[PDB]
């Protein structure tokens, strides 16, 4: 045991050589907690910034991995919105919120609304977090959102602690595991267009409304419209955790880490080379062969 | 003028410790907070700095009339008759009390 | 031709990395393709597109904004390197334009400096006019050459 915490998970270990460790195998995998979120950028007003005003997110604290799906597959949510720079929130906002009391709460700006979710992620610390289009498009605005922003402690979001913002594959959430629904869904069927709307009415066979970002401006001015969006965002975390759930996504995962020896990080990420890669450098190793290095110039762009 | 009943927070249970990064944005963003009624406070104690980010934003008795003042060094500012808490944005997690004050326009 | 300027502009002006044009970037971040018209008139300051070099975007396609920009000179068809921010992805707003450095001259040796002055003729058709078989420009140019002797 170290003197100071090197992560943000509850116990630390240190080793000082590989051998120390070892393994065993006649134990059933533990359940751990899955989390959903949903958040809602829009280009910025004046000219061309992305402005991520909205948080919604769903829990399941004992979540199976090798059983059925659990029915629901949360207990409970938490929303934060806030007014980017001129977007004014409509009269007796919050009153209205408190009026229904669903769960759901208010941040006055973009700092405090990415601070809340950044401890809230610290303290639900999930091991399965799960969104739509984490690839490309979410993942890296929120990291330059939090950047813009300087998130305290703005690591928090992987378990373990660095100062500096790397630049970045998988640097960013060391420690968390992300889930992209599309991307595992093109590996299992067939679908016209892997956005999210198209993948709901082919698989869940429901709608979602797309809500177009060119009229949300003077939406902001209105609280039924604007928490009409909020609930929308949250049957979106539903229709993803629904998506999932249902497509067991996660023991599928499970199962092809455990034949290939490889990291399910990677797994999640994508990459069929990636785990039969790992696979057969297992199966070269325990016949005693000599694997090429890894390709010095890497960078996939797709 | 402005009567306000600012709710007092307790020290490990907030999530957002710090309104930014400078002088002048804190100034500012705070007094924004005030306005959109989302702002609390936590009463000062010993042992109570350390689990916050400067910069921090303080409320002074101006003469409940109150005013605005931040601090850097934390010299000659917490340490005073004047001193009331530290104000910090509300982020819906439950309050203890309320402490109203009055600010100057 | 695309990446054989976009190579030479990226060693001339010591750029990072280009991204992919659909690819969105927060931050202000390079981007590289030739210049299009959208539609098959003639070209307008609001009616360009951006196509790219096959490794970078897949040869994809994305409109381009110019109202952002301040000074510019485009034509169809001519490579650009535009560090337009697109946050995006669906369409870039022009921000700032790098000018594409020429060829360097060639360069002479001692036998060149060996020469001295000459003049050149130079002359374009037509050599006759509109309702003429005649070819009275071409007897005129005759005249003048083996008047002046070039």
């Amino acid at each position: 045991l170290l003197n100071q915490p090197v992560s943000w998970c509850k116990v630390e270990a240190m080793a000082l050589k590989p051998d120390l460790v070892n393994v065993i195998k006649d134990v059933s995998p533990p359940p751990l907690v899955v989390m959903a979120f949903s958040m809602k950028t829009m280009q910025n007003a004046k000219n061309h910034q992305n402005e991520i005003i909205a948080m919604a997110a769903l829990v399941h604290h004992s979540f199976a991995l090798d059983k059925a799906a659990p029915k629901p597959p949360f207990q409970s949510h938490f929303c934060v919105v806030s007014k980017p720079k001129d977007c004014i929130f409509p009269y007796a906002f919050k009153e209205v919120i408190e009026k229904k009391n669903v769960k759901v709460e208010v941040a006055a700006t973009e700092r405090t609304l990415l601070g809340f979710f950044l401890a809230k992620v610290h303290k639900i610390d999930p091991d399965i977090i799960v969104g739509h289009n984490i690839y490309g498009f979410e993942l890296e605005v929120l990291l330059q959102r939090i950047n813009v922003c300087k998130a305290p402690h703005w690591s928090k979001i992987g378990r373990l602690k660095r100062s500096n913002m790397p630049k970045g594959e998988r640097n960013a959430t060391c420690g968390r595991m992300i889930c992209d629904v599309e991307i595992s869904a093109k590996e299992l069927i067939r679908c016209k267009s892997y956005h999210l709307s198209e993948l709901v009415q082919q698989i869940l066979k429901t709608e979602r409304v797309v809500i177009p970002m060119e009229n949300i401006q003077n939406m902001y001015s209105e609280s039924s419209q604007l928490l009409y969006l909020l609930e929308h965002t949250w049957k979106d975390a539903k229709f993803i955790l629904q998506i999932m759930c249902e497509l067991n996504v996660l023991p599928l995962a499970l199962q092809i880490t455990n034949i290939a020896g490889n990291i399910m990080s990677r797994t999640l990420m994508g990459g069929r080379s990636e785990r039969n890669e790992f696979l057969l450098l297992h199966a070269f190793y325990e016949n005693n062969y000599i694997v090429p290095d890894k390709q010095i110039f890497r960078k996939p762009q797709q | 003028h402005v009567q306000l009943s600012l709710p007092v927070l307790q020290v490990r249970d907030v999530l957002v410790r710090g309104f930014g990064d400078s002088v002048e944005e804190a100034l500012s963003e705070a007094r924004e907070h005030l306005k959109n009624g989302t702002c609390g406070l936590v009463e000062l104690e010993k042992g109570v700095l350390p689990q916050l980010e400067q910069p921090y934003v303080f409320i002074k008795r101006s003469d409940k009339v109150v005013e605005l003042v931040a601090e850097m060094d934390g010299i000659q500012y917490g340490r005073s008759g004047i001193t009331l808490g530290v104000l910090v944005p509300h982020v819906g997690e439950t309050p203890i009390a309320y402490r109203n004050v009055l600010l100057r326009k | 031709k695309i990446e054989e300027l976009g190579s030479e502009l990226k060693e001339h002006y010591k750029i990072e990395a280009f991204t992919p044009l659909l690819a969105p970037a927060q931050e202000p971040v390079t981007l590289l393709g030739q210049i299009g018209c959208d539609s098959n008139g003639k070209l307008n300051n609001k009616s360009v597109i951006l196509e790219g070099d096959r490794e970078h975007s897949s040869g994809a396609q994305i409109p381009v904004d110019l109202s952002e920009l301040k000074e510019y000179s485009l034509f169809p068809g001519q490579v650009v390197i535009m560090e337009g921010i697109n946050t995006t992805g669906r369409k870039l707003v022009a921000t700032k334009l790098y000018e594409g450095v020429p060829l360097p001259f060639y360069q002479p040796t001692e036998e060149d400096a060996d020469f001295e002055q000459s003049m050149v003729l130079v002359a374009c058709g037509p050599y006759t006019t509109s309702d003429s078989i005649t070819y009275d420009p071409l007897l005129d140019l005759i005249a003048v050459i083996n008047h002046d002797r070039p």
